[PDB]
RNA sequence: GCCGCGGUAAUACGGAGGGCGCGAGCGUUACCCGGAUUCACUGGGCGUAAAGGGCGUGUAGGCGGCCUGGGGCGUCCCAUGUG
RNA sequence: AAAAUGUAAAA
């Protein structure tokens, strides 16, 4: 019955990406979007677009990967090595600006809804604002 | 108090040549020049491939026996080095050199830190004016390390300051061989010193 | 366990059981011997260990081991109990401090004498 | 507890006494360690069964051994050399 | 050729009527100190011949260690089976604070200062196999902004 | 600032008084998760006007009697028997716990 | 301290020679945190290793799909008082 | 079909 839509999606990506799927869909939500609108605006996914399955608003997420490889098992590396849902519906995780994660040390990104929008660790620190720590990516 | 007792013997155990003696450890016998093997009645037998511990231990006992200082103090220092913002291994050495009984040697006045301690201690030395008898005293930058009146005219003081005429002092130190002076210019860097020790491995020891 | 289960229930703080109640926790306890005898060892080893039943100033009565080669412990002799078992002796959970009270130090002991309570032999 | 040997024991003992003193003294050493309090003691007591059963065995020097019997005073040495 | 320094050498064995025949095994590491490490494990009826195969096998498989002032680019946890390991970059002046095995490796890899911890089956082999597979996953901001083109 | 809380009336059985159940939240000091705890307050209602179900504001006050250290502030929204239930029901459930 | 050492050749017992560590101290016992991610929030698990309730129905409680709007308690931010 | 047990020293 969907306890947490968000976590579902991040999990959908993770799941597709392991098979090396070109795309995948997921029920639409403004909030669901602004999240994708960062994996994109960060080169994690080529992008997304509001499709319509059975007149049911979905979001086609186009997955970005790496280049093929030499050696046994030529499967490419991946753009999203680790995607994880931090703040959960069972344990919300709010953070002050002064304590915003340094994901993978510079490399990684942390997304978070704030009374200023769905920023990222940098952008959030750039505005001097904190908020619910949505997830981490790299 | 300080070690005391057989020394051109540690030169041996440590395997590395140590200028702990003075002028003898320069002739043809730092005891090491003759029996390059460790002391005891087993010194000359195929030693077992040293354990990672052995390494960090010896490597540290090396660095401590050099400046010939108490394990207590030695440790207390390191701890302060990890305290301040600076590449610990370096700053450690940097603070080890800042000792009075050391500078006095690095500066010339004595043949070996050992003898030097005796110097500083016996009030034969002075800083920026009044005298000090505390070996461990932390010499700061721009400090004048000289001798005292009653000490200027001493057999040993002569001989030492003498052979220094012509010598070169450390890049972080000066010297007025004439007036029997010398200043602690700045804090030595890693290069300026060159002790046969890996500052790394000594850090690794005290991190067990 | 779900975060909620923890919130409800909670993690169980451990607890330690003093492997030896020399009572009042005290580092030592004086006591008087009541019996002194030679008991055999456990499983693999074989010997004739020296021990003694002791009346503690802490009410209890425990068996104690007497370290070293030979002793002078009789019956009503006062001793200082130390505490430390003997993986070889059943129920012996305390050692006797040699050289304290009626406890004599080991005669002719020349090595590790801090233990065994033996003064520094005055080499003549 | 009077001591009692026998044929195979006295002869077993004489050979020990007239072939090696290291085990002679070791043997009677236990005999005194028993004579007083049997069973418990040195060597390595252990109740025997079958061939011996009513007989007891005191580990001596591994291979060698000594078998005996206890009976309200009066011990009984039976053997000195050989395992079991 | 490189540094070469073996971690452990054990004597396993099998059963066969009449007794137990043995066989030894040594785990050897190898590298320069520029970021090229190799892990090799070799079994053979004798110690010497084992460290040998360990050598040969070691070199035939290594890793690009993106050192950066002797430290590492980021921190990573890698779980090889029952064993797990964490690597955490430490500013200069630290030193390699790691287990025997996760170190005997990091040195010949040219690692200067690095914080580490072994969680789970501390067994050598797997913990070793785990660290290798760990380094083998380190990435520089280079390797990154590349996979995130346009 | 005299503290002021808002809860429902769960008992009007007293003369010039009423019991107010005040919930509140906070994150668990070790397990993040927000949690709900509650507590009743005995407010002085000299006018005996607030009845069961009424949701009101309580204001810290000068001691009325033992227990009574609060006065009713002002009504917020009458009729909330839906909550009084959650109380009575939760309460009534006790009987299924003894022996 | 643990694994264990001692039955004739013991670097494990006791003495010596020598060695190592520390030094007016060095050892020992007791107690606490550490190692112990061995109560696991950080940071564990439950097919056979210890661990799924015999199975349902359901109270409290915990958790909650897509859009727009109001309040703005949580939440975030700044200032200020205090600390 | 039915037929039991086990000689005490681990390098
Ligand atoms: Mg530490
Ligand atoms: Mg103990
Ligand atoms: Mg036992
Ligand atoms: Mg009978
Ligand atoms: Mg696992
Ligand atoms: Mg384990
Ligand atoms: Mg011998
Ligand atoms: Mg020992
Ligand atoms: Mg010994
Ligand atoms: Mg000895
Ligand atoms: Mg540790
Ligand atoms: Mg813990
Ligand atoms: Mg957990
Ligand atoms: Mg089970
Ligand atoms: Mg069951
Ligand atoms: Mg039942
Ligand atoms: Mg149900
Ligand atoms: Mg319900
Ligand atoms: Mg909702
Ligand atoms: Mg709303
Ligand atoms: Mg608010
Ligand atoms: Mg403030
Ligand atoms: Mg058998
Ligand atoms: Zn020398």
């Amino acid at each position: 019955m969907l306890t947490d839509p968000i976590a579902d999606m991040l999990t959908r990506i993770r799941n597709a990406t392991r098979v090396y799927k070109e795309s995948t869909d997921v029920p639409a939500s403004r909030f669901k979007e602004e999240i994708l609108r960062i994996l994109a605006r960060e080169g994690f996914i080529k992008g997304y677009e509001r499709v319509d399955v059975d007149g049911k608003p979905y979001l086609r997420v186009y997955l970005k990967y790496g280049p093929r490889r030499q050696g046994p098992d030529p499967r490419p590396e991946q753009v999203i090595h680790h995607i994880r849902r931090i703040s959960k519906p069972g344990r919300r995780v709010y953070v002050g600006v002064k304590e915003i994660p340094r994901v993978r040390r510079g490399l990684g990104i942390a997304i978070l809804s704030t009374s200023k929008g769905v920023l990222t660790d940098r952008e959030a620190r750039k505005l001097g604002v904190g908020g619910e720590l949505i997830c981490e990516v790299w | 108090g300080r070690y005391i007792g057989p020394v051109c013997r540690l030169c041996r155990r440590e395997g590395v040549k140590l200028y702990l003696k003075g002028e003898r450890c320069y002739s043809p016998k730092c005891a090491m020049e003759r029996r390059p093997y460790p002391p005891g009645q087993h010194g000359q037998k195929r030693a077992r491939r040293p354990s990672d511990y052995a390494v960090r231990l010896r490597e540290k006992q090396k660095l401590r026996r050099i400046y010939g200082i108490s394990e207590r103090q030695f440790r207390n220092l390191f701890e302060e080095a990890s305290k301040k913002k600076g590449v610990t291994g370096s700053v450690f050495l940097g603070l080890l050199e800042s000792r009075l009984d050391n500078v006095v040697y690095r500066l010339g006045f004595a043949v070996s830190r050992r003898q030097a301690r005796q110097l500083v201690r016996h009030g034969h030395i002075t800083v920026n004016g009044r005298r000090v008898d505390l070996p461990s005293y932390r010499v700061r930058p721009g400090d004048e390390i000289a001798v005292a009146e009653k000490s200027r005219n001493l057999e040993l003081i002569r001989q030492n300051l003498e052979a220094m005429k012509g010598r070169k002092v450390g890049p972080w130190l000066s010297l007025d061989v004439e007036g029997m002076k010398g200043k602690f210019l700045r804090l030595p860097d890693r290069e300026d010193l060159a002790l046969p020790v890996n500052e790394q491995l000594v850090i690794e020891f005290y991190s067990r | 366990p779900t975060i909620n289960q923890l919130v409800r229930k909670g993690r169980e703080k451990v607890r330690k059981k003093s492997k030896v109640p020399a009572l009042k926790g005290a580092p030592f306890r004086r006591g008087v011997c009541t019996v002194v005898r030679t008991v055999t060892p456990k499983k693999p080893n074989s010997a004739l260990r020296k021990v003694a039943k002791v009346r503690l100033t802490s009410g209890y009565e425990v068996t104690a081991y007497i370290p070293g080669e030979g002793h002078n412990l009789q019956e009503h002799s006062v001793v200082l109990i130390r505490g430390g078992r003997v993986k070889d002796l059943p129920g012996v959970r305390y050692h006797i401090v040699r050289g304290v009270y009626d406890a004599a130090g080991v005669k002719d002991r020349k090595k590790s004498r801090s233990k065994y309570g033996t003064k520094k032999p005055k080499e003549a | 507890m009077k001591l009692i040997w026998s044929e195979e024991s006295w002869d077993d003992y004489l050979y020990w006494q007239e072939t090696d003193k290291r085990i002679v003294k070791k043997i009677n050493e236990l005999i005194k360690d028993t004579r007083r309090t049997p069973f418990e003691g040195k060597g390595k007591p252990e109740p025997l069964k079958h061939n011996l059963s009513g007989f007891w065995s005191r580990r001596i020097t591994e291979e060698h051994r000594l078998v005996y019997a206890v009976t309200d005073d009066s011990l009984l040495i039976a053997a000195c050399r050989y395992h079991y | 050729d490189f540094e070469e320094k073996m971690i452990l050498i054990r004597r396993t064995a099998r059963m066969q009527a009449g007794g137990r025949r043995f066989r030894f095994g040594a785990l050897v590491v190898v590298g320069d100190r520029q970021g090229r490490v190799g892990l090799g494990f070799g079994k053979a009826p004798e110690v010497p011949l084992a460290v040998q195969k360990a050598g040969y096998y070691a070199r035939r498989n290594m890793v690009e260690v993106p050192l950066q002032n002797g430290t590492i680019p980021h921190e990573i946890e890698v779980e090889f089976g029952a064993s797990k390991i964490v690597l955490k970059p430490a500013a200069p002046g630290t030193g390699v604070i790691a287990g025997a095995v996760p170190r005997a490796i990091l040195e010949l890899a040219g690692v200067t200062d690095i914080l580490t911890k072994e969680l789970g089956s501390r067994n050598p082999i797997n913990i070793a196999y785990a660290t290798m597979e760990a380094l083998r996953q380190l990435r520089t901001k280079a390797d990154v902004e590349r996979l995130r083109k346009g | 600032p005299k503290k002021v809380l808002t809860g429902v009336v769960v008992s009007d059985k007293m003369q010039k008084t009423v019991t107010v159940l005040v919930e509140r939240q906070f994150p668990h000091p070790l397990y993040g998760k927000v949690i709900k705890r509650s507590k009743k307050y005995l407010a002085h209602d000299p006018e005996e006007k607030y009845k069961l179900g009424d949701v009101v504001e309580i204001i810290e006050s000068r001691p009325i009697s033992k227990r009574k250290r609060f006065r009713v502030l002002r009504l917020v929204e009458s009729g909330r028997m839906d909550l009084v239930e959650k109380y009575l029901i939760r309460r009534q459930n006790y009987e299924s716990l003894s022996k």
